[PDB]
């Protein structure tokens, strides 16, 4: 309704280019959720070896 | 990038000399030519994987970095496959014994084998002339961002 | 200094030097950060949490007590506002000037007080787009602060 | 279990001190409390000065407990002044030439575990006020200024925190009470 | 004057001064312990508190704000730590 | 005051907007609170307080229009009533009754 | 909106030594300030000095004796090579037999003579005579 395309092969090349950004940035943010999930589960598992190493594993053999 | 797909153009675009028979039944279907371009600069592999072209890449074209290296801030990305950098230095004014900042803009060659974007700081190498005002090519990219996208994402 | 009147006041708190205090202190650092986070979903800002925490509980300095300030202290329990508070108390005031300025448009006093607001809105905008807690194309357009005070 | 509170085997002093933490206990939340070195050193007069190095997370419930554990081996341990301390890493500034590592934070940094290295060696008397004196030889000396409250416990101890101070940091220093 | 020492002045021309303009500022406000004639429970209040406190046993008024200090309201137990 | 309360049960509480919706919780008996714009018609209006005096549900005239109540509760949009039907962190009912 | 902490506790110095006083309390403090009156101390021109530390950046007592005509600054802090040192001398001091010059080399703050004897450069901070 404004201009910005001359005929229908511009939106069409138009339309590509938009897609393929908006596909590299769903990537890209979902990696870095899964890295981030990925690095806070860990990051709970830690806690629990450590947590319970104070209490009932500083008794036994060492 | 540069959705080329990879022969966006009316020529046939290749490497020249670089010849993948095909009778010669090669487990790879991907002959390219690149080059160590010198001076400790990395090869990507954006550059060693790809499937651009870009004779004028001084890793996989035909150019050659030799002279001068220089550093520079983007502050255009809206040619196809070149930049304008602005290089800031301050000139000296003895009379008064003080400085004046100043800049001069240098359009600049890049590769596909570079992500380049407004802000970033880039490392340029002197090649032969390329066009009317160009003649230095992207060797190096470091994005001052560390991709800080997800401060703007905020609830 | 006073950036916009020429006021010269140095009405100010003054921080103790004991960084570690107050040695009459019981109720620890876990009780006083429970306490500021049931405050915060209550739906207080940092400013008034410490107001309160100061003035009916012996809370001195949140640093001092535990080691981190109250709005560290909220992000890290997933209560961060979308704007600062100075930030959002400034929109709000212009938000109210711009509000009575339609209802009364003779006052050029008004006028001239909002545009005082409105720069030192923009310049804290800028200092949180350069630090990123606001994104970049981030901007306070007066007709929709309404839905930005939100 | 005696040398389970060591952290590392050498040597007899470290091993009488153990022994002693022991033979307290046997009297009671003390065992999970356990150090790591000891070093003893001089006094300009009379005694010597015992520091009991120790890993700051511990530090919370030694300082609940340095008092009546301070006492007990000031009667024990005679001829010694006890004193305990963190084991708090300093870190190198980074020089231009070298090459980058993380950001070296300030509880890394040399005069913030200085200043901490004061705040242990001195206890619970709450330092409020420092000051340095700049002398004309090129010269400098620390003014610590101690509150009045539970100056009791340590009005006795100032030459030997001093020598002490003066052997870690290598500067010098000396202490105050207002009245 | 033209000789004195600003490093040990007096306490009486210490006191009189700004807060801020001492040797070494801090604040010249204080914390209360108080009780209402009615529970025997403590409560800590600001001397500059800048609300209404309330007892939380007896949901009562304690302290009332002002410019500076806080007026405390009818008699009460009130201390200074 | 009643607007920040509304901002924070907006955010941590449960709401409905829009008169089709509060009539529906309010046959259902899910709403608490309904609070209504100062220009809704006078027979829309009769008609809540009709289905609230049925439902025993208490009833708030916000002193603003259905473009206020939006920005109030935080909307870009012109709202006529609000339902509120589980406050969260909020005070909001027994603020005023 | 201070600028140069050096320059307002120089000139707090200076006025208070026009004045007569023995003392000055300067705040707030610096590296700067406490190397360039090690400097002034060092080659006499006042006494001791004390810093206070309050939390926040500092205050110095200074104790000074009288010898002191005139300490200054030099803002901008110009950069200077050595065959420069001689023109900054001759123009800001009263004679070539005493005062110095203080600047900040990459070897540290110190006089224009020790900057001869070390064979090093830098920037310029003030004057002392």
């Amino acid at each position: 309704k404004g201009n910005a395309f001359k005929h229908k092969r511009a939106l069409v090349e138009h339309i590509i280019q938009a897609k393929a950004d908006a596909q590299r940035e769903k990537a890209l943010n979902e990696e870095a959720e899964a890295r981030r999930l990925k690095n806070r589960a860990a990051r709970d598992r830690r806690a629990q070896r450590v947590a319970e190493k104070r209490d009932a594993l500083l008794k036994e053999d060492a | 990038s540069t959705e080329l797909t990879v022969q966006s153009e009316r020529a046939f675009q290749k490497q020249p000399h670089i010849f993948n028979n095909p009778k010669v039944k090669t487990s790879k279907r991907t002959k390219r030519w690149y080059k160590n371009a010198g001076l400790g600069f990395k090869t990507p592999k954006t550059a060693i994987e790809g499937s651009y072209i870009d004779k004028k890449c001084p890793f996989t074209g035909l150019v050659s970095i030799r002279g001068k290296i220089l550093t520079g801030t983007v502050v255009s990305t809206k040619m196809h496959r070149t930049i304008v950098i602005r290089r800031a230095y301050l000139h000296y004014i003895p009379k008064y014994n003080r400085y004046e900042k100043r800049h001069k803009n240098v359009p600049v060659h890049v590769s596909p084998a570079f992500r380049v974007q407004v802000g970033d700081i880039v490392t340029v190498g002197q090649c032969r002339p390329i066009s009317k005002t160009v003649r230095f090519n992207v060797v190096k990219v470091s994005a001052a961002a560390g991709k800080a996208n997800k401060q703007f994402a905020k609830f | 200094g006073r950036m916009h009147s020429a006021g010269k006041g140095i009405s100010s708190s003054a921080i103790p030097y004991s960084r570690n205090a107050p040695a009459w202190f019981k109720l620890s650092s876990e009780s006083v950060i429970e306490q500021i986070v049931k405050y915060a979903r209550k739906g207080l800002t940092p400013s008034q949490i410490g107001v309160l925490l100061r003035d009916a509980h012996g809370v001195t300095q949140a640093r001092v007590i535990t080691g981190n300030k109250i709005m560290r202290i909220l992000k890290s329990n997933g209560l961060a506002p979308e704007i600062p508070e100075d930030l959002y108390y400034l929109i709000k005031k212009a938000v109210s000037v711009r509000k009575h300025l339609e209802r009364n448009r003779k006052d050029k006093d008004a006028k001239f007080r909002l545009i005082l607001i409105e720069s030192r809105i923009h310049r804290l905008a800028r200092y949180y787009r350069t630090v990123a807690v606001l994104p970049p194309n981030w901007k306070y357009e007066s007709a929709t602060a309404s839905a930005l005070v939100n | 279990p005696q040398a389970k509170i060591l952290s590392q085997a050498p040597t007899e002093l470290e091993l009488q001190v153990a022994q002693a933490f022991v033979e307290l206990e046997n009297s009671a939340e003390l065992r999970p409390l356990q150090f790591k070195s000891i070093r003893e050193i001089d006094v300009a007069g009379g005694k010597k000065a015992l520091a009991i190095f120790v890993p700051v997370p511990s530090l919370a419930g030694f300082h609940k407990v340095q008092t009546k554990l301070t006492r007990e081996l000031e009667k024990k341990f005679q001829d010694r002044h006890v004193i305990f301390l963190a084991e708090r890493r300093i870190l190198p500034k980074p020089s231009r030439t070298s090459r980058q590592v993380q950001k070296r934070p300030r509880s890394r940094t040399l005069t913030a575990v200085h200043d901490k290295i004061l705040e242990d060696l001195v206890f619970p008397t709450e330092i409020v006020g420092k000051r340095v004196r700049y002398l004309v030889g090129g010269n400098k000396i620390q003014k610590v200024l101690l509150d009045s409250k539970d100056v009791q416990q340590i009005d006795y101890k100032l030459e030997s925190f001093q020598a002490v101070y003066n052997k870690l940091t290598g500067k010098q220093i000396v202490f105050e009470i207002p009245s | 004057v033209l000789v004195q020492d600003l490093l040990h002045p007096t306490a009486a021309s210490e006191a009189r001064k700004h807060k801020l303009k001492t040797l070494v500022q801090g604040p010249r406000s204080y914390f209360l312990d108080v009780k209402c004639p009615g529970c025997l429970n403590i409560t800590t209040v600001f001397s500059h508190a800048q609300t209404a406190v309330t007892c939380e046993s007896c949901s009562t008024i304690l302290c009332t704000p002002t410019g500076g200090k806080a007026k405390l309201s009818e008699g009460t137990s009130f201390r200074r730590k | 005051s009643i607007n920040q309360k509304l901002a924070l049960v907006i955010k941590s509480g449960k709401y409905t907007l829009g008169y089709k919706s509060t009539v529906k919780s309010l046959r259902q008996g899910k709403s608490k609170l309904i609070i209504i714009a100062a220009n809704t018609p006078v027979l829309r209006k009769s008609e809540l307080e009709y289905y609230a005096m049925l439902s025993k549900t208490k009833v708030y005239y916000f002193q603003g229009g259905n473009n206020e109540l939006g920005t109030a509760v935080g909307k870009l949009f012109r709202v006529g009533v609000v339902s509120i039907l589980e406050a969260g962190d909020s005070d909001i009912l027994t603020t005023l009754a | 909106t201070r600028s140069s902490v050096l320059a307002d506790a120089l000139n707090a110095i200076n006025n208070a030594e026009k004045t007569g006083k023995r003392q000055v309390l300067i705040r707030p403090s610096s590296k700067v300030i406490i190397k360039f009156l090690q400097v002034m101390q060092k080659h006499g021109y006042i006494g001791e000095f004390e810093y206070i530390d309050d939390h926040r950046s500092g205050k110095i007592v200074v104790q000074l004796n009288g010898r002191l005509n005139k300490c200054g600054v030099i803002s901008p802090r110009f950069n200077v090579k050595i065959g420069d040192i001689e023109k900054w001398t001759a123009n800001l001091l009263p004679a070539r037999q005493f005062g110095y010059v203080i600047l900040t080399t990459s070897a540290g703050i110190m006089d224009h003579e020790e900057a001869r004897r070390k064979h090093v450069s830098g920037k310029i901070l003030g004057f002392v005579y």
